[PDB]
């Protein structure tokens, strides 16, 4: 869930 | 839950008073002298849940898996209300580590397959390497590590013995740098485990890098309550100050  | 090692050490039994109210251990490894010193050797070997001290290695894994990289460690807060103000904001590696922001590390762990984690825990010899427990296997669950092992891992990390990129290691070090002075760099990470609403497991692990040595340390507290990272850190600082390391 960090996205990036 | 015991780490088996026959390593020699200097006993620090005089540190006992610092541990009033706890079954605690303090492990020091003096890099230059290649020497361990330990208060409470039996507890030094007992593996406990790492809680937030796991974040150090989860961060390294995340770098290694390119989840984190250079100029790429931020996570945006989704506006979910946590109990700690510091969690209730956008994060980068430094803030997430300093404030032990679980969701940031949960988000990273989400992209780590169980087998990738197992592979890393094997490579870094992370305690019992047991991650069967909860999804958050690091938090009062299956994964456990001893105080001496916490020191060993810090040492292997800092000495660049671990198969993580050195730049990643430096970034993680920075993220847990508590104090940077001309005379030393003081790095550390707290962890706390709660069971039945009591703080039963407190960690503070890190090292003091001086101009000529590095002193790796791990303090563990077990007690019915109040055994938390903050107290572990307080105790550690008392010891390190008594030792004139900080
Ligand atoms: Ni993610």
């Amino acid at each position: 869930g960090h996205m990036s | 839950d015991k780490y088996e090692t026959n390593v020699s050490y200097k006993k620090l039994n005089q540190l006992a008073p610092y541990f009033k109210g706890f079954d605690g251990s303090f492990v020091l490894y003096n890099e230059r002298e290649q020497a361990y010193s330990i208060y409470n050797e039996p507890e030094s070997k007992q593996r406990y849940s790492p809680n937030s001290t796991y974040k150090i290695y989860l961060a390294l894994m995340a770098f290694d898996q390119n989840l984190l990289s250079l100029n790429h460690t931020e996570q945006q807060w989704d506006k979910h209300q946590y109990p700690f103000k510091e969690w209730n904001q956008d994060q980068n590696l430094n803030s997430s580590m300093k404030y032990s922001v679980n969701w940031y590390y949960e988000n990273l762990n989400k992209h780590l397959r169980q087998d990738e984690v197992k592979s890393y825990l094997d490579l870094i010899e992370y305690g019992n390497e047991e991650i069967s427990g909860n999804e958050n296997y690091w938090n009062e669950s299956s994964l456990k590590i001893s105080a001496i092992e916490q020191v060993n891992l810090l040492k292997n990390m800092k000495q660049h013995n671990m198969h993580f990129d050195n730049k990643a290691i430096e970034k993680v070090e920075n993220s847990m740098t508590l104090k940077q002075k001309d005379t030393y760099k003081y790095v550390g990470k707290t962890g706390t485990g709660i069971v039945n609403h009591k703080e039963a497991n407190g960690w503070f692990v890190g090292y003091v890098e001086t101009k000529d040595n590095t002193y790796y340390f791990a303090t563990h507290l077990k007690g019915e309550d109040n055994a938390n990272g903050e107290k572990a850190q307080q105790i550690s600082e008392r010891i390190l100050k008594e030792m004139e390391l900080i």
